[PDB]
RNA sequence: AGCGAGA
């Protein structure tokens, strides 16, 4: 069960932009939007960068 | 701690101008007892269930 | 002594030094140079002043000056380097003064090595502004300057939010008086009592209290 | 005899001998102390020659010597194959985590900045080698504590002795 | 030299009421122990009477010193070293000497100063302590209702 | 304003108004500390142990 | 040592293996091992123990 | 060793307030503690208590 | 966050000590300084030739300057003479 | 911001150039916030000129305060007027007066610096904590020629010390 | 941060 996991860990917990969006979708009755990137991954990125560890997310 | 404070200040205590009352600083003792009875592990919040 | 095994003990103590701890390392490092006496202090001063004057005059003569002769110039540059040498000798000699006096301020605010360094800064200033012609021992004067430097440092780089020195002194004064009034009364004086004692308003008393607050670990409700 | 077999990357304890060498041998070697010494050591360090020499040693030499040589070859090859130079190990600038950390960690940063500023002032005024050297060591320790407190030496402690 | 009831002057305790005496064999010798409770500190000093005079025991002063403190209070033309610290040290040593004249000079000079401007809290504490000891000494010099000693001090300072 | 936390209800047994205005020994900064005592009579039901 | 401790064989064993003669030498070795980094002396060793 | 300080005769005054009041107004049910100090000067000879 | 319209901003390059282009997004029409602080650690200055001439301040203090405020030239010259002749005696006598 | 285009993630050593490229400023003062007005300081550890405005859409002094001023920098205080959440995104950097070595590559056994330079761990530590000097360059052929000259000069010095 | 407790 993969989609429910992603839902849980992203838009139920962390994703600061999706969260208001799912609330809006529920209130208004629209399809739940697509999940974004959880806000904890970016704090990790900033902390690793802060350790002089150049961490980059290549597109492809 | 209090005795350490006293012993330290004795080098700078002018002779004959000193009395115990001005010589003894009680604050460390009261601080120690307070920080004991509050936040010491063996001073536990009473359990009156 | 001619005790080669005791010689070996001392030689281990100084040759393959463990250098375990920072303060231990610095403390053993500062004992290398011996102390000096008043005639040494004044001669050393005269040396640094002469070197500084030589540097000034050569700065002046570098511009539209004169091509000084080889022997005189080499001697005068020797004097210029000797001036800085003398300043270094004095500073290394009195690092022990710095450490002795900064000892008295440990345990509150900040680390120890920071206090030692700020005292080193106070004493570099003191030697910068030291006069022998008035014929006073150096330690007298340098003590006051180090004390000022350490107190200024404690004012600035001690709390997460620097409080200005006059504010620091008045709040410290309030702390001392309330301590004394606890001794003389046995109860924490009310803000009104402190205000009347200080000839200020209780509003300022409470404002001092609020400003004395410091953030605690973040690791109402 | 120290000279007649002298070559670099060679430590010298008991700085008395060092200052003797410098005053007598001001030229013919440059001796450094601290992180910038390591920076210079890495500057005069060609990865390809050392990697080739180590590979030759492993291919022809055997025993414990080979085993150490293999250990180093791991990291040396790691730097060769990748485009990252070993300059990254020595730091000229320390990044500042954005202001959300908000003051346990912040205080460490304050310590670093205090010591850096004091060092800058000490170099500017002109200070004895001893004081400025000690200040540099303090800056090193502060950055150490910031990236990892307690790894080397006693951990930097805060209020409440923690 | 010692009489029960006499407030012997000995600094910084100043005048101290003497109770009794103890011939005790401390150190293998029964030499006398004059006991004196100083109400100012509310503490008892059982000083060996043998060395009580040695340390500087003295009785209360007469009226010659009384008039003298008045004349000194009216003494003009006092100048101090420019730097504040050295003058503070000088007047602090003058107090630490224990001489009534020196403390009177310090108190009156510091009052005219702080009346002119109002200097600081440390000097306020110094003035408070010095004035307290002086007014106690004067009140017991005349046995004159220590509050009334405060008032006569307030009047004579007017000059 | 002080509001009943979620999931609580009952009678107001006692209210204590310790105020700096009343010259109570309030900690430095608070001017008026009020404690309200709410009591509830809990009866047995599913889930109770 | 033989008088008090000689009865056991381990004590004789460690006596011979000690290869260390002189009270000054024993106190020297201990002081060297207890507070190293400081200059050994034959005055501040008895005080140490 | 020129001067010494000593303590003796610990004693307790009456509690500053009764149990229920101490419980009510947060104040700690405590009593004053008194010790008779004694300061001695060896050079001249005095005892201040 | 509307992106179809907003108060436009102009961009002006500020050359640094190490010559770093720094196009500063300031209001489309607004006054700007000759030199602007940047992440380079210092302040870069507009490339086009203008110069308000910052007129940097004198150095706050110097050991020589501070010495002049407690001594005079003559005694320092005398000490210089003494040191010189002592050294000359050391070299040639 | 970020999208699903995360096909590859890369980690590597960050050189000083990269560090000062990331930074939006250079903190140079150990001041968090004013004790009285409770606002971030200039060039402090919370400087609004570097990490952005504390409350969204206004500069420090307040010359610009609304959304149409998006992406603008106020000349008076230099605060870039934008969203406040960017304070979780922007980094600073401290330009160290002297170089320092990153601990991870120093103390983590095996000491990767030590293996790279073939320096024994205790030795390396004594170097980088200012306890023992290290050479970094030496001479070769002219070394031979002045070694003969230096053999003569040490013959002279040895003869002098033997004479005393 | 520290205490005590349920499964
Ligand atoms: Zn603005």
């Amino acid at each position: 069960a993969a989609y429910t996991l992603q839902e849980l860990l992203t838009i139920k917990s962390d994703d600061t932009v999706g969260r208001v969006k799912v609330y809006e979708a529920i209130v208004k009755g629209e399809n739940i939007p697509e999940p974004g990137i959880p806000e904890s991954f970016k704090v990790l990125l900033k902390e690793l960068q802060s350790l002089c560890l150049n961490v980059e997310v290549l597109s492809s | 701690r209090m005795e350490r404070v006293v012993r330290e200040r004795m080098t700078t205590q002018d002779v004959e101008a000193i009395t115990p009352q001005t010589l003894i600083n009680i604050r460390p003792v009261v601080a120690a007892i307070k920080e004991f009875f509050g936040t010491s592990q063996l001073s536990q919040f009473m359990d009156q269930n | 002594e001619d005790e080669s095994e005791a010689l070996r003990q001392a030689r281990k103590d100084a040759e393959l030094t463990a250098s375990a701890d920072s303060v231990r390392a610095y403390l053993k490092q500062i004992g290398k140079v011996a102390l000096l006496n008043a005639e040494e202090e004044v001669e050393l001063a005269k040396r640094i002043e002469a070197g500084l004057y030589a540097t000034q005059l050569m700065t002046e003569l570098s511009e539209r000056g004169e091509k000084l002769p080889a022997a005189q110039r080499r001697d005068m540059m020797w004097i210029c380097r000797d001036g800085d040498r003398a300043k270094n000798h004095l500073l290394e000699a009195n690092l022990r003064l710095v450490v002795s006096l900064a000892k008295r301020y440990t345990g509150r605010g900040m680390a120890f090595l920071d206090l030692i360094q700020e005292g080193n800064l106070g004493l570099i200033r003191a030697v910068e502004k030291f006069d022998y012609t008035k014929g006073y021992k150096f330690s007298t004067y340098a003590t006051w300057w180090i004390r000022q430097a350490i107190t200024r440092a404690m004012a600035d780089q001690a709390r997460t939010i620097r409080i200005p020195v006059h504010m620091v002194e008045v709040i410290n004064k309030l702390g001392r008086i309330q301590r004394e009034l606890l001794q003389d009364l046995g109860r924490e004086p009310t803000p009104e009592e402190l205000a009347k004692e200080m000839d200020i308003t209780p509003e300022k008393v409470l404002e001092i209290q609020q400003y004395a607050r410091e953030p605690i670990s973040l690791d109402g409700d | 005899s120290t000279f007649t077999k002298l070559a670099p990357k060679q430590l010298i304890v008991d700085e008395n001998l060092y200052r003797e060498l410098v005053d007598r041998y001001g030229e013919y070697f440059t001796g450094a102390m601290g992180a910038e010494s390591i920076q210079k050591l890495i500057e005069n360090f060609d990865i390809d020659a050392e990697a080739e020499s180590l590979r030759d040693v492993i291919r022809n030499g055997k025993g414990q010597k080979k085993l150490r040589a293999l250990k180093r070859l791991k990291v040396v090859a790691a730097f060769q194959q990748s485009g990252n130079s070993p300059m990254g190990m020595v730091l000229d600038a320390v990044p500042v985590i954005p202001p959300e950390l908000r003051s346990d960690l912040n205080d460490l940063y304050r310590r670093v900045i205090n010591r850096n500023n004091r060092l800058k002032r000490l170099i500017d005024l002109g200070a004895p080698e001893i004081i400025v050297n000690n200040e540099k060591r303090m800056l090193q320790e502060s950055v150490d504590a910031l990236f990892d407190n307690g790894r080397r030496g006693r951990p930097v402690t805060g209020p409440g002795n923690r | 030299i010692f009489k029960v009831g006499d407030t012997v002057v000995y600094p910084h305790h100043g005048a101290a009421l003497v109770e009794a005496i103890e011939t005790r064999t401390i150190k293998g010798e029964q030499k006398e122990y004059l006991v004196l409770k100083v109400a100012q500190g509310d503490l008892t000093v059982r000083v060996p009477a043998e060395n009580a005079e040695y340390v500087g025991v003295r009785d209360v002063v007469g009226q010659e010193g009384l008039d003298k403190v008045f004349q000194v209070l009216r003494a003009p033309h006092t100048e101090e070293p420019t730097n504040w610290s050295r003058r503070y040290k000088a007047n602090l040593e003058k107090l630490a000497s224990g001489d009534v004249n020196k403390v009177a000079e310090v108190v009156r000079d510091l009052w005219r100063r702080d009346q002119e401007r109002g200097l600081s809290a440390g000097e306020k504490r110094m003035l408070a302590k010095a004035r307290q000891i002086l007014v106690g000494e004067l009140a017991l010099a005349e046995s004159t209702d220590d509050a009334k000693a405060e008032t006569i001090l307030d009047e004579v300072l007017a000059a | 304003s002080l509001k009943v936390p979620h999931g609580e209800s009952g009678k107001v047994i006692g209210i204590r108004v310790f105020s700096r205005e009343d010259e109570d020994e309030l900690p430095a900064g608070v001017n008026e500390l009020v404690r309200v005592y709410v009591a509830q009579k809990r009866k047995i039901s599913d889930g109770d142990k | 040592i033989v008088e008090r401790f000689g009865f056991s064989e381990i004590m004789r064993s460690t006596l011979e293996k000690d290869n260390t003669v002189g009270t000054d030498e024993a106190l020297l070795d201990i002081y060297r091992k207890l507070r190293p980094g400081e200059p050994p002396t034959k005055e501040s060793a008895q005080t140490l123990l | 060793g020129s001067m010494s300080l000593s303590f003796s005769d610990p004693r307790f005054d009456d509690v500053k307030a009764p149990v229920d009041e101490c419980k009510d107004k947060d104040m700690t049910y405590a009593a004053p503690l008194f010790v008779t100090a004694e300061f001695i000067n060896n050079n001249t000879g005095e005892i201040k208590s | 966050d509307r992106n179809h319209d907003l108060a436009p901003r102009q961009i002006a390059r500020y050359r640094t000590d190490n010559g770093e282009e720094f196009e500063v997004p300031f209001a489309d029409d607004a006054e700007i300084p000759g030199t602007w602080l940047c992440r380079n650690g210092m302040e870069g200055t507009l490339i086009e030739g203008d110069l308000p001439e910052p007129k940097k301040v004198k150095p706050p203090r110097t050991h020589w300057d501070m010495l002049l405020e407690r001594r005079s030239i003559e005694e320092l010259e005398e000490l210089l003479k003494e040191r010189l002749e002592l050294i000359r005696s050391r070299r040639r006598g | 911001l970020d999208v699903n285009f995360f096909d590859e993630l890369r980690i590597g050593l960050a050189t000083a150039e990269d560090i000062r490229q990331w930074s939006y400023g250079e903190v140079k003062k150990p001041e968090t916030i004013n004790y009285r007005t409770l606002k971030p300081e200039k060039d402090g550890l919370f400087c609004e000129k570097i990490f952005g405005p504390t409350r969204d859409w206004e500069c420090y002094c307040g010359k610009y305060k609304r959304v149409r001023f998006k992406g603008i920098i106020c000349e008076r205080c230099g605060v870039e007027v934008t969203r406040a959440k960017v304070r979780r995104e922007r980094m600073g950097h401290i330009e160290l007066a002297a170089p320092v070595t990153h601990i991870w590559y120093f103390k983590g056994v095996p000491s990767r610096l030590g293996y790279l330079l073939d320096l024994a761990p205790k030795d390396l530590e004594k170097i980088i904590y200012f306890a023992a000097y290290v050479i970094t360059s030496v001479d070769e052929e002219m070394r031979h020629n002045e070694l003969s000259t230096l053999e003569a000069e040490m013959a002279v010095e040895r003869k002098a010390v033997e004479d005393q």
